């Protein structure tokens, strides 16, 4: 009730300090509005070790899909038909994508 | 229309409504005259058959002494026209 | 003084626009501990906010019936505002413009040279970077020799 | 209508009638230039003056000019 | 006419390249009026290298 | 064989457009069928009383409203304390408390309140009733007609000019300098010694006594004599009330300075010894060139002689004489490009010495009239540098100029146009980049790190003028200067004490938002001319389109092909520099308001503090000034500042269609209009009514004149409805 | 050579759309378009639609000659047929028009004069003074 | 490499290699000198 979610600090030159505004808990920032604190509280996560985590996650994944483009055009890349099985798209991406996705999720 | 929604429709109301829509008419004969004024010069102009295909008489609707009765017509109907709108409505 | 403006070493005003920044930031601090991160901060601003008026002082600007620093333009009491400055730019934009017109034209005669504008030779480039030092020695007796004009 | 002039620089590369969508010009025999032919405008009242024509020219200048002018029901591009 | 590859000044003043230089690549010889065919570097706005000069319109330099 | 009359080629067009060109072609005499020098000359002749006559009737109409419907005689009596009444309003749209709130001053009904400053104007002329004003309304009516009847009558065979007769310059040189300058303004002196100065010493001239009364006691006697110093024997006293005997003198002709003290004008003892000595200047020098007489001047001989040696300026001015005599176009150039510096030479002398009691006391009036002559200033300034490239175009002779100053002109415009593009760029980043600058230290709270130069050359002259403040003491503030011993016992007195007077508007004090904001204006300045003279100079060839001149004025494009050559007429040149005479008089208009709301309100120290950065004029300007005006209504009730606020939604609602005709072009619309046009040819009932004119969209040209229209129209309603609704 | 015969021929499939004729058809002058087409092959309609081609004789109905040039070279370059088109009038008059002279006028035939061609180069056209108290432009000259 | 070197020495990552150093040195002589408006 009485923190303003803030998740940016300004460096303290050219008066730029300024910025890092009265946003309570201590701490001198900028007030994010992106709404990231309460996604984080329905998570459940509780503590920031668990934010740096999930943040080290996210990099080898990109770091993957990364990988998965440069190899699915100069090693592996699919054929025409491949592309052309949309029955097959469409069941997948209905029933893993969201299906699966949203029952992890759930669990 | 000129009865209910305007400036003493909140009262002279019917009266206010009844010449208004006898005014509409007045301008469409100065439209109606001043649109046959411009056109018609010499004979007339229409897809002269019909859906059978024969050379039909063609019609007075598009003609110098055609407009002429039409927009006499929108006259002496809409004038009288509009008086029984407020015969039936008032009186 | 000049203008009738006075100096910002004495001006009243100039002196309260020091009390008025420094007493916002002193009603902040009191929100916080001392030991505190950004009490360091707003400490740390405060000495550098108040050290700040201090050296316009020492610099002997003129500071007006606003209490703010108006700047002279033309002379010597005044000289480092605008006149030094000036000859620093006129230094570093000819530098920069006389580095570019030697570059291009040590290009142009090599059969394409748009490719030079794109995929830039940097070892040439780094190379005019330097010559480009001497410049007004160079484009005065470039305007002499009278290889400067088409 | 608009009017459309030809100069004496055409080459004949034939690209300005090859381009027009109303067929305002053509090709005619001559005398000047190494390929022995000349463009020409005998049909000005279709011309609607888009301009096509010149924008396919390759001389410098080019070498038809449209200057547009009192305009008609043809050249206002009108099918009503 | 000019000699093949010389480098030419342009002197017709409505062209894209006057008083700029460019390449002889063939002076036809026959009745031709623009028989100077020239090429140059850059291009005009209309995406074209090269053009064809009458023989008052060209000065070797 | 139908109208155009004028023009067969537009009236054969099948199509709406027929009409607009026919609209748009009306004035354009050189373009219309079987036309000659002569018709053109004549018309255009006729075409002047024709306005003349508007003139006339125009300014008897205000002269008749104000003494028929206004409330003239309860000003007089009372300047300070009422609002003068331009005229009534008989709105039958009104409701209940409007009429109630519309009926302002001493009127029996709904008013409005005059700007005009026509009061102060009449009033200090020397007008004082209705009967007055009725008189004047007939008169100038009169003129009216007689200026109508004029046109008609050199119309006739026997009464129409040759030309030959238009051809003679010096003639109406001579005629203009002596009559029209010399005489008028002789005249006027006369008017202000037989009846303004009598009038402000509270007697009442008029046409029935005048001959009876004398303006000074020992008159005409000085006159001939050459004892003229008695005409300025005493002067009216520091202590005069306007209009009344209290402290009135008997001098005619002085050299006073400075404002009367009540009033805060100039000394109509000055203005009358102004306009007599302009007079006697003006009288001489128009007997200068030649006629039918032998002696006088050759301007053919004095331009042809003027060229200087080692042909630095190339032929000189040989051959200018012909280029002008014959250009129409250059003779409009000249006179709007003068009109125009002249009308904001007017805006900028009236305003610092208002010349009119009682003005200046009048904030909105001033406002109103220093926002006017700006702007018309501006307009009249893009049109002298439109009918400069229509002579580039249509007049020019190039064998018949060779290698003079107008060819040498063309020869290195390429200079001209890039050293303009440079000092535009100069103050375009600088005083941005100053400005932004200044923001940034405003918003992180360090204002003392704002970069503020103060204007010292300003300063400089200021002081110079003898203004003591900056304390340089140079020429008129040093008791030791020559200047100053000079004319210290002549009228330096009643300037010094008027200069130093920092109520008044007479040469205000200047500080760092000052510097700001005038080399805004110098951006302003630079960058219209940079489109206008690229515009004038490229009107006939460039490397892109080198037959242009073939074309004219205005034309769409040249095509798609080549790159793409929207916009590329020297008439659309102008249409661009148009947007910048807004925006630059927008800029200096809005200084003048602002340095003078915080004058009235009684703190310039606003001013001074927040001037010097752009929210500044964002928050402290426009954010606080339009408090007033968007409250003419709201849910709760209505105040008497209606009309502004609706006028100001009125001008942005112009203004946003403006950008409609100018982003959105044809091909969108047509295509639109050509499925309309299908709709309607197979709707039944509407299928009977068909169209004459075939319905077409408005051409490029059009779109660009009627977006740039609604976009002035929207600019101006909106300044003026904030003008007025603020300073009222 | 002659040109072409102007006789009633059967029109291509069409389901119809609202692109085409209008009042211009009926107290103005719309055009016809003639082609051999060998076998049944789909065409864009110029004014919007798929339309199936017939084999033998085939004629179009527009009321503008760019919607005739449009698909001629539609027709021309695509399937590489020939066709001849021409105007009609209200009165049942014929204008022929295309090919005017039997060869298409990109390529060159005799017996087709020069018109509208200037013999200068254009920057010696003279300037418009010399081209006031008239009714003529800059380039007839 | 000689291609890898020639994509480096490519105008909008040269550009960037160059702005980040202008740039950080305009920081930096901030930093140990701040807040000039003289030298
Ligand atoms: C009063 C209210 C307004 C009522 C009527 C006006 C509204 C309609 C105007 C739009 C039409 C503009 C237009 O027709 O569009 C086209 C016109 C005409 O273009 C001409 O179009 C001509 C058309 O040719 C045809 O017609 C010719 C004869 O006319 C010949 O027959 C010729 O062979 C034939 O081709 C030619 O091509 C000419 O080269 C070409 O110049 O453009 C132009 O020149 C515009 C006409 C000159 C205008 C003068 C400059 C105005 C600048 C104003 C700046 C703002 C002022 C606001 C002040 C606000 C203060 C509060
Ligand atoms: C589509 C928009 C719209 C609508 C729905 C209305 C509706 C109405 N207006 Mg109108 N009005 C409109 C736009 C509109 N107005 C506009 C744009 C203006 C110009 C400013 C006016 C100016 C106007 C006036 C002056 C008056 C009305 C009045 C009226 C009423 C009577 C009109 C009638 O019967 O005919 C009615 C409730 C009348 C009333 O009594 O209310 C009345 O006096 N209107
Ligand atoms: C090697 C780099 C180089 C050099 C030495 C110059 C030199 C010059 N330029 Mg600049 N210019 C450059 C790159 C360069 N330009 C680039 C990259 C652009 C595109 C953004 C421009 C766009 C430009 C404009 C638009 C103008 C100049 C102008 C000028 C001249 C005046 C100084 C000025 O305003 O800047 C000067 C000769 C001005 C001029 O001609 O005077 C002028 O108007 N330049
Ligand atoms: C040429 C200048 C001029 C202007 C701009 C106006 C403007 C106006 N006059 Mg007009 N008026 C003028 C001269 C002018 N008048 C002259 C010279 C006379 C004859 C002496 C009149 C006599 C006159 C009358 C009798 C009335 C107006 C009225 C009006 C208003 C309505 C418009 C109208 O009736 O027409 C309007 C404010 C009407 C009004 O005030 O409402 C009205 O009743 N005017
Ligand atoms: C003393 C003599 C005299 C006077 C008082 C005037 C006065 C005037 N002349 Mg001039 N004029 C004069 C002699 C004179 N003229 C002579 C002798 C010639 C021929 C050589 C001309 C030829 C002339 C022209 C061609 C025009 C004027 C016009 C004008 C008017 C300018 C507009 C305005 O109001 O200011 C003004 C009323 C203009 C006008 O508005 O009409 C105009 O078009 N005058
Ligand atoms: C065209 C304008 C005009 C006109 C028509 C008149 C007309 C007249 N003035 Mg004059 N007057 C004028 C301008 C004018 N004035 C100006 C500009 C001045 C300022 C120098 C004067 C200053 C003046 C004085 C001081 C006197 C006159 C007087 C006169 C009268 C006698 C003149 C005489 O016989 O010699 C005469 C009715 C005399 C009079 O009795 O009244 C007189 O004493 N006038
Ligand atoms: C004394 C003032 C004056 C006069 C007599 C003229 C006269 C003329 N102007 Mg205008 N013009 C003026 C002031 C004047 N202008 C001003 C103040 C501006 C700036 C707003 C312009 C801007 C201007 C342009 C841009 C053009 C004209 C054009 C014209 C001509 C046709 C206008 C038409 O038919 O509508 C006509 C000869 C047109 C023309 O044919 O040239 C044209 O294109 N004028
Ligand atoms: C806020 C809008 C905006 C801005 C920031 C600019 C900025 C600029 N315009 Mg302007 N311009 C604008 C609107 C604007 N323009 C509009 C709406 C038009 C009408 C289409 C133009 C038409 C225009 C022209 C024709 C020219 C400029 C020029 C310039 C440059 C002037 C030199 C300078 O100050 O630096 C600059 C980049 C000048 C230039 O490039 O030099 C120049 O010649 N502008
Ligand atoms: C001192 C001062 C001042 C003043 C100033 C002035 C007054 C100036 C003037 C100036 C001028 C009057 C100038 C002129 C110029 C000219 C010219 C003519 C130029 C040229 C240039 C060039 C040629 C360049 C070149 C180059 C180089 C060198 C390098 C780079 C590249 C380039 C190429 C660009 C003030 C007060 C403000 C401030 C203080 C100080
Ligand atoms: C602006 C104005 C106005 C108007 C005005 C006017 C337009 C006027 C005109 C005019 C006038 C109002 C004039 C008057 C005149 C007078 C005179 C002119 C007289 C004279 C007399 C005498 C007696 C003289 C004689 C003589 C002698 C003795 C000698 C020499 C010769 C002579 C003959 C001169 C008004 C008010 C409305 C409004 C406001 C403003
Ligand atoms: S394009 Fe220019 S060159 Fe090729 S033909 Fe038409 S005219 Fe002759
Ligand atoms: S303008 Fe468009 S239509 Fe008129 S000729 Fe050149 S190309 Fe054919
Ligand atoms: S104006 Fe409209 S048409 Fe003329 S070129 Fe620019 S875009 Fe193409």
């Amino acid at each position: 009730t009485h923190i303003k979610p803030s998740a940016q600090v300004v460096w303290p030159i050219v008066g730029q300090e300024i910025l890092n505004g009265d946003v309570g808990g201590g701490f001198q920032g900028i007030q994010i509005t992106s709404g990231f604190f309460q996604l984080w509280r329905a998570s459940g996560i509780t503590s920031e070790l668990q934010l740096y985590t999930t943040a080290i996650g996210g990099l080898v994944m990109a770091a993957a899909m990364f990988f998965a483009g440069w190899f699915h055009y100069h090693k592996a890349a699919p054929k025409l038909e491949w592309f052309q099985n949309v029955e097959s798209m469409l069941n997948h991406h209905l029933g893993g994508l969201l299906g699966l996705g949203s029952l992890a999720w759930a669990g | 229309p000129f009865i209910k929604l305007g400036p003493l429709r909140n009262v002279t109301a019917e009266i206010a409504g009844s010449l208004s829509a006898a005014g509409l008419v007045l301008i469409l004969a100065l439209c109606l005259s001043i649109y046959g004024s411009a056109q018609f010069q010499s004979t007339p102009s229409i897809g002269v058959k019909t859906l059978s295909g024969r050379s039909v008489a063609r019609d007075p609707l598009f003609s110098a002494d055609g407009w002429s009765e039409f927009a006499a017509g929108f006259l002496v109907g809409g004038e009288a026209g509009v008086a029984w709108a407020y015969v039936c409505t008032q009186i | 003084d000049i203008a009738g403006l006075t100096p910002c070493s004495e001006s009243k005003a100039y002196a309260k626009l020091e009390k008025k920044e420094l007493k916002t930031l002193e009603k902040r601090l009191k929100q916080y501990e001392a030991d505190s991160a950004p009490a360091v901060a707003l400490k740390a601003t405060m000495e550098r906010t108040k050290a700040r008026f201090a050296n316009y002082a020492k610099a002997g600007l003129l500071c007006g019936n606003d209490g703010l620093p108006h700047l002279i333009a033309d002379p010597y009491g005044h000289a480092g505002e605008v006149f030094i400055p000036t000859f620093g730019f006129l230094y570093v934009a000819g530098y920069i413009g006389y580095v570019g017109r030697q570059y291009l034209i040590a290009v142009k005669g090599e059969a394409k040279p748009t490719d030079k504008e794109i995929i830039i030779d940097v070892p040439l480039a780094t190379k005019l970077a330097w010559q480009g030092a001497g410049w007004p020695l160079a484009a005065v007796q470039e305007l002499q020799r009278g290889t400067l004009l088409e | 209508a608009h009017i459309v002039k030809i100069y004496d620089t055409c080459i004949g590369c034939t690209q300005c009638v090859r381009a027009c969508p109303l067929d305002v010009l053509e090709m005619v025999p001559w005398d000047g230039c190494k390929a022995s032919q000349m463009a020409s405008a005998p049909r000005t009242e279709d011309c609607v003056g888009c301009k096509r024509c010149e924008t396919a020219c390759p001389t410098d200048f080019l070498s038809v000019r449209v200057y547009l002018g009192s305009e008609s029901t043809r050249s206002m591009g009108l099918s009503y | 006419g000019p000699k093949r590859g010389s480098l030419v000044k342009i002197l017709r003043p409505e062209s894209y390249w006057f008083n700029q230089v460019g390449k002889v690549v063939s002076v036809d010889q026959s009745g031709v009026r623009y028989p100077v065919v020239v090429r140059f570097e850059n291009q005009n706005y209309a995406g074209v290298t090269t053009n064809n000069y009458a023989l008052d319109e060209v000065v070797a330099a | 064989k139908l109208f155009p009359k004028f023009s067969q080629g537009l009236a054969q067009d099948p199509t709406t457009r027929r009409i607009w060109y026919g609209l748009a072609m009306a004035h354009d005499f050189e373009s219309h069928d079987g036309m000659t020098e002569e018709n053109l000359y004549q018309k255009i002749f006729a075409s002047h009383f024709g306005q003349l006559s508007i003139i006339f009737l125009w300014t008897s109409g205000n002269l008749f409203h104000v003494a028929w419907q206004g409330n003239f005689e309860q000003w007089v009596t009372d300047p300070v304390h009422i609002r003068p009444i331009a005229h009534a309003i008989w709105d039958p749209h009104f409701g209940q408390p409007a009429v109630e709130a519309f009926t302002r001053g001493g009127a029996s009904g709904p008013v409005n309140i005059s700007t005009s400053g026509v009061y102060q104007w009449w009033y200090t002329i020397g007008m004082r009733t209705n009967q007055d004003l009725y008189v004047g309304s007939v008169f100038l009516a009169l003129v009216s007609a007689i200026f109508l009847f004029a046109g008609w009558l050199h119309l006739q065979p026997n009464f129409q000019p040759s030309l030959s007769w238009f051809k003679d310059a010096e003639s109406r040189l001579n005629h203009h300098l002596s009559g029209l300058f010399g005489v008028s303004s002789l005249a006027w002196t006369g008017h202000l010694v037989h009846v303004a100065i009598p009038e402000s010493r509270g007697q009442h001239v008029g046409w029935d006594n005048f001959l009876s009364v004398l303006p000074h006691p020992q008159g005409l006697t000085p006159f001939f004599t050459g004892n003229w110093a008695a005409y300025a024997q005493s002067p009216d006293t520091a202590s005069h009330v306007f209009g009344t005997a209290q402290g009135s003198g008997q001098a005619i002709l002085t050299f006073l300075g400075g404002f009367h003290p009540q009033t805060q004008s100039l000394w109509l003892t000055d203005m009358a010894h102004h306009h007599l000595a302009i007079a006697v200047i003006f009288i001489v020098a128009g007997h200068m060139y030649r006629t039918n007489f032998g002696i006088g001047h050759r301007m053919q001989a004095i331009l042809e002689a003027h060229t200087p040696p080692s042909g630095s300026l190339g032929a000189g001015h040989k051959g200018l004489f012909d280029t002008v005599n014959n250009s129409l176009h250059f003779q409009l150039g000249l006179a709007l490009a003068s009109v125009g510096t002249i009308t904001s030479l007017v805006a900028q002398h009236m305003y610092s010495l208002p010349p009119y009691a009682f003005q200046a006391i009048d904030f909105t009036t001033q406002a109103a009239l220093y926002t006017h002559h700006q702007y018309i200033a501006g307009f009249i300034m893009c049109g002298a540098f439109a009918h400069g490239a229509i002579f580039f175009i249509r007049d020019y002779d190039p064998e018949q100029n060779k290698g003079n100053v107008l060819a040498r002109m063309l020869d290195h415009k390429e200079a001209l146009i890039s050293h303009l593009s440079w000092v535009s760029l100069f103050l375009g980043f600088h005083t941005l980049g100053l400005y932004v600058h200044n923001d940034v230290m405003q918003a992180f709270g360090t204002p003392e790190k704002q970069i503020l130069i103060e204007p010292v050359f300003a300063q400089w002259i200021q002081a110079a003028h003898g203004k003591a403040l900056y304390g340089f003491d140079f020429l008129l503030s040093s008791k030791t200067s020559a200047a100053f011993a000079n004319g210290q016992s002549l009228w330096l007195p009643g300037w010094l004490d008027a200069i130093n007077n920092n109520q008044n508007s007479l040469f205000l004090t200047i500080g760092p938002g000052d510097f700001l904001v005038h080399h805004a204006i110098a951006l302003g300045l630079h960058t219209t001319t940079l489109i206008l003279v690229k515009g004038a100079l490229d009107a006939r060839g460039s490397k892109l389109m080198p037959d242009k001149k073939d074309f004219g004025y205005s034309f769409p494009c040249d095509g798609p092909g080549r790159g793409g050559t929207c916009d590329i007429s020297a008439y659309d040149a102008f249409y661009l520099a148009v947007f910048w005479m807004l925006n630059t008089i927008g800029w200096v208009t809005f200084y003048w308001h602002w340095k003078h709301l915080t004058l009235w309100q009684g703190n310039v120290a606003q001013f001074d503090e927040s001037s010097t950065y752009l929210m500044g004029w964002l928050r402290d300007y426009l954010w606080l000034n339009s408090s007033q005006l968007i409250n003419g209504y709201n849910p709760f009730g209505m105040n008497s500042l209606s009309v502004w606020a609706w006028t100001f939604l009125f001008g942005h609602l112009i203004y946003a269609t403006g950008f409609m005709f100018l982003i959105s072009w044809r091909g969108y619309w047509q295509e639109l209009i050509e499925t309309l046009v299908w709709a309607h040819e197979k709707t039944p009932l509407a299928n009977l009514v068909y169209w004459k004119d075939k319905p077409v969209a408005l051409s490029i040209v059009q779109a660009r004149l009627v977006g740039l229209a609604h976009f002035s129209v929207g600019y101006i309603f909106t300044y003026a409805a904030f003008l007025i609704a603020s300073t009222s | 050579t002659v040109p072409t015969l102007n006789p009633d021929t059967p029109s291509p499939i069409f389901g119809g759309s609202t692109g085409g004729l209008l009042r211009k058809a009926q107290t103005e002058e719309f055009y016809v378009i003639t082609w051999e087409a060998k076998k049944e092959q789909i065409f864009e309609m110029p004014t919007g639609g798929a339309a199936i081609m017939r084999q033998g004789p085939n004629l179009l109905k527009f009321g503008k000659k760019e919607q005739c040039l449009a698909l001629t070279t539609q027709l021309r370059n695509k399937f590489k047929l020939t066709p001849c088109f021409y105007r009609v009038f209200p009165d049942g008059k014929v204008q022929y028009l295309h090919p005017a002279d039997g060869v298409y006028p990109e390529k060159v035939n005799a017996g087709r004069v020069g018109a509208n061609q200037n013999m200068r180069r254009i920057g010696q056209n003279v300037n418009p003074i010399k081209v006031k108290f008239s009714g003529r432009m800059m380039s007839p000259a | 490499m000689k291609d890898f070197t020639t994509y480096l020495s490519t105008a909008p990552v040269i550009a960037t290699i160059w702005f980040t150093f202008t740039a950080g040195l305009l920081i930096e002589i901030n930093r140990y000198f701040p807040d000039p408006l003289v030298f």
